């Protein structure tokens, strides 16, 4: 979905290196360590998460949980505005 | 139907999609193996199973619509309607395999061939391979069939890719 | 199928650092020519399989490699062996297929900081004659380079002892423990 | 034709590596992963997209919005001035 | 699992630079200097500790011992609430 | 049994499997050395050794199961049972050689030919050509295998040595 | 004797220089006979056939070797220096190879791989992408353009415009060659 | 002379012999072998030093001219203007065009011309011009079909050569 | 017409088309079979059924149109008009066989003779054969007739060549 | 059989960089036509064997080659020779098959870093005449390119000294030592 | 020992084997030169010079020990003893020529032809040798034209074998 992809791009654009590292750690349970090593930005991480189908454009509960964990309510608000 | 159009299509095709076309045309040419695209097209023309619609369907499957506009002077709507109202030259199994192979990079086919190294040979697939070549090799040993896709689905599941498994389940549900 | 799945899954959880450590530890049974093309754990596993030291009926060397680099979660998760079992298996003589010299070198390398590495490189640069001015290398490469010029062998440790004594004292303690072992 | 090609080359000549990979992700839907693996220049990706005639001199809206998503003012205005 | 990981992230977030340095000095005996020279947060320190199997969600005695060594009763009661 | 199956087999197999098929039937055709597969199959048909079961066995050794499913209208279970009960035509030595040669790559065969250059007289060839050349000089035999086993260890390849030892144990 | 020197000269040429020499000899060696040529020995034999390279006359070989910027073979075997080579080349009637080919080769030398891809990405109208193969050397692209009468002796506008597209340094060479007359 | 022809025939290649036969096909019985052709030419009296020199210059084997006939290219070039009777300009043009096509171009040409030509081993351009002449559509005065066929393989330089030949006459 | 034109035609025809002419002159010739074309032309001239205007048809049946303008000074229009306004010397079966043979290469005739090796004699297969020679051998046993095309059509379909099958069916429909 | 196996074992311990260094060092005794298709040390050994410089009876060339690239490990591991013996052999005149020119050039190549390499490449625009200023060229490749255009000769060392004077003076010391050797 | 033995030998031989045998049997082919190997074998058999030991010698000189064991029931040791004791059919000059031809690479023969084309005037080395022998430039006693040319192509290896043979003639 093009709107979903552009929303994901916007979400990945607003992060920083420290938040990127924190997210990379927080996804160690699902994503393998070797694949997490090669990532350079959160956009690739989002694509890889889309790969295992645990995150899908129709249902983004994992994305909401991850964003709420990072104490970034603005991005969660953007996500739920997209949903509505 | 003329030789000029066949020659122009051959010389307007990149080396990457020639293998795609050869794999796609395996069903029609089941008793012989052609080395290049021109020989395959000549064999189809000789066999009488070649026409404007067949070429349009092949180019639509290979996703090169610009050549359809330039060469065959057709758009997506016309070829799609013709394919809707006519039998398909290529079965959905082959196009599904092509679409699966279109979604795997170079870092996954190596893992696939390593995983299945026990069932099949080793020294033959030691060279760099494409997913279509691996599918052909598996089909040679009669492991994957249009009605039998358990092994491929399980292998795709084992390498942490679920979306392709969902696509396989979708195709199986379709038929 | 299951054995290949286990090997692939174990190899999928190793980063560049662990890959480099694994490549260094098994330098005895892998020639350099066949070692250079290795870029991922799968090629290492294939090369070990060819020399018939890793199979579904023989997993000792893989367990030894995983234990030596201080990674035990993989041991208990996919190989189902605790620390105590592996320690007891290594206790008996003859079952260790990695010489004590190599593990001693690895343990020494694992305890050097950036400034310590710079001092180590500058201390012994006279013997290599300015060939090691690069500041982007690791200690294992320096050890290999010293091994090539037969200035640091299994029976020859004088240069290493002198340099570590100049740098610190704990490294000399480890070397003395290794020497007293034999 | 040739003005279209020179415009494409000019817009490709003014892109960065981060912009290159962001653009590569942003068009993940229309291009397979295998083709995107071997993409090293923007012109090659543009030609690959043009192969499916999604980007054409008669209809450049997709490229317009794709560049606008990257927040490039000068390139977008040059593209808008290309046809005039 | 996920509750254990989120608890670990939450307890690591409350750490400070001085607390991080104190924890590194205390943990210097557990692991090598090089493995402790690249860690920039207690999050990555716990990630590293997970490798040696000294810290697990089932058995967190070492974690609470280290936390009590820094005299942070809030983290102790948080982990107690998690496990009970 | 007629020329239809022969024609389809000729037009189905590629050259890589054709070379292996030529090698496998080298010992049974003790007099003729056909360069193609058409004449080899014609000779087998004329001699009377060729049969449905024999053709299925030959195609099974080459590992082309779809041809058995399509042409001979048989599955792998039937030919497996036939091999279990009925005696084989190709010797176990030839199939063992083919299995060994299936695994070696270009670098390994290059190293092997460099090592073995002392015992013989340049070109680039596959492992099957090398073993044929060695058998010409009477250095590798169905009962003599010391040279190959010894040379396969010095190139750091022990699984093939284990295979050879297993075959020798099988006697 | 004499053939030994030719063999020694031909034994010290790599594949790239062999391709360069093959390109520099299109006028005298037809395209049909050029394909079987795979080593300098065959090219030297063909040049001997046309009676323009013999024991008494070695001017063409000297000029050809000097053109590809390799003076080592000149000083060592052919026993000549750069100064007298330039003195001989200043004669208007002794230039066996036209300045057009020299200009094309010099332009080919000054292009990198990224510049080669940039060139290949702006010529889809005339040359098919399949024939480009995305890895052909610039000499092959030049001969392909020559075959289709795109880059001609008097037709230099397309080369000039693609030059202005990519780099202005080669425009200096192009315009000084044009002003050479 | 007479026996020197032997020295000539041992110094020629198979493709060169085929080109020579195609060039001499103009002058009525077709010879199966080159030696028979030379013997017939000697019998008919058309064999001459000047004629042989012109033939060798056309086939571009100047070394044989220097060795056998003891003449250079300038002398035969001057002698050519007096009587170009052995080979016409059309045959020279056909041979020169044939000697400028690689394997891919001739393969494309035979593939294109298989549409309306007898399908029947691999043959070159010189081996196809004779078949076209037998089919009687490539004549010294009309060449439109050949030009149209040649334009389809994207070789405009040879089209300009054909235009130059047309303008010459 | 005369004896010199016969010699000129004989010397201008190669042995490759001599067999084609011999096959195309089967129905008319009934007394003997001459090994060479020259004797055949002499026999037809003696019989009185050979004329200067009729021989051109044979040329149009051998595809040697150069001799038409070089000797007969006639083009395709003249021979077409003559064929339209005069009876045909040769039956359509003979020309159809030659047309079929004109479109088959070595890789096909070899497969045909391999398939039909058992049909002919067991010892006769030693001598090299041709498609026209194979047709003659099959007609010797009268397994194929001018009005019989079932076996030929089946054999042509066996090598998967439907284009010639369509022409055979069209000819059967016409006659 | 043992000699060939020993040669193969020696060749299996050399990576790509060492093979390139050996190819540069042995450039004089093999033409470039037979040198370019060399993809492994085995082909180089075969080429040397053909020209009668390496055999079972004569090994004086292989030992010198291995000693020149500081591969002292393989000398004592397989060929059973010590560093001092090789040094004394090279001290005796008439047994140095490799001229001091090539060894001096290789020693210069050994003492240049990446930034120094790029500076050296950029400092030779006049002599290279804008032929190839790409950064992927090795220092040995640049030496070969300069040698082709007789810019840098056996006694024509002016360009090399002039360029090297900008970067460092230790390389100038090496060049002066080589000059004093003659 | 009958004609079926030689018939099977001719049937099983390879084309290169036939060419090498035809070249090697040149010394005894002074009476007539048969283009076909079977004709030459028949001529030698009818002349009485072709014995079992003769066939064993030829098979040992064409490196086909498998035929020796399978057909003549003889091994390499027996044929070597026969060669050492009994007189030799063919001179070692032909054997040296055949070995030199076998040891030369495919690319080097083209260079040799190019170098030697000046003296005379696709082709195997054996054809070059027989052509040079026809011109009477190289003979079993003079080998300067061959040795110098071989040294010229930088392949100094075969020069040692040539010098060994030259030292062996005294």
């Amino acid at each position: 979905m093009d709107p979903f992809l552009v929303l994901l791009h916007s979400v990945s654009s607003s992060l920083s290196s420290s938040e990127l590292t924190e997210l990379k750690g927080l996804c160690l349970g699902r994503v393998g360590k070797r694949k997490l090593e090669r990532v350079q930005s959160g956009l690739d991480l989002f694509s890889m998460l889309l790969e295992q189908n645990d995150l899908e454009p129709g249902h983004t509960e994992l994305l909401r949980e991850l964003l709420a964990s990072l104490r970034r309510h603005d991005l969660l608000r953007r996500v739920d505005d997209f949903e509505a | 139907m003329s030789a000029e159009v066949i020659h122009q299509v051959e010389e307007a095709l990149d080396t990457d999609e020639k293998e795609m076309l050869l794999f796609l045309c395996r069903d029609v040419a089941i008793d012989v193996v052609p080395p290049n695209v021109r020989d395959l097209l000549d064999i189809l023309r000789e066999r009488g199973k070649l026409s404007v619609g067949d070429l349009a369907e092949l180019l639509y499957r290979v996703r090169r619509f610009d050549l359809l506009k330039r060469i065959l002077k057709m758009d997506r709507k016309a070829v799609e309607t013709h394919l809707l109202r006519n039998p398909h030259l290529v079965s959905d199994y082959r196009v599904l395999m092509a679409e699966i192979g279109e979604d795997l990079d170079k870092s996954d086919v190596s893992s696939l061939i390593f995983l299945m190294k026990d069932y099949m040979g080793r020294g033959k697939i030691s060279k760099e391979k494409s997913f279509l070549d691996l599918v052909v090799e598996l089909e040679k040993l009669n492991l994957v069939a249009p009605d039998q896709l358990d092994l491929l689905e399980k292998c795709l599941k084992n390498i942490h890719r679920i979306d392709l498994k969902t696509k396989i389940q979708k195709y199986k549900q379709s038929v | 199928m299951d054995f290949s799945r286990n090997l692939y899954d174990i190899g999928e959880q190793l980063d560049s650092e662990d890959l480099a450590s694994l490549k260094f530890l098994s330098l005895d049974y892998i020639p350099q020519r066949k070692q250079e093309p290795i870029k991922d754990a799968l090629m290492l596993f294939q090369r070990l399989q060819e020399k018939r030291m890793l199979e579904e009926s023989n997993l000792s060397f893989l367990k030894e490699l995983l234990f030596r680099i201080n990674r035990l979660d993989l041991l208990i998760t996919y190989l189902n062996t605790r620390k105590e079992e592996m320690e007891r298996e290594l206790q008996t003589p003859g079952r260790a297929q990695i010489s004590a010299y190599r593990v001693m070198l690895y343990q020494i390398s694992e305890e050097v900081s950036r400034s310590e590495l710079r001092s180590f490189k500058g201390g012994l640069q006279e013997e290599i004659s300015k060939c090691k001015l690069d500041d982007d290398m690791n200690l294992l490469d320096i050890f290999i380079e010293m091994e090539k010029r037969v200035i640091l062998g299994e029976g020859k440790l004088d240069i290493l002892k002198r340099v570590c004594a100049q740098i610190n004292k704990s490294l000399l303690k480890i070397i003395n423990d290794y020497e007293e072992f034999s």
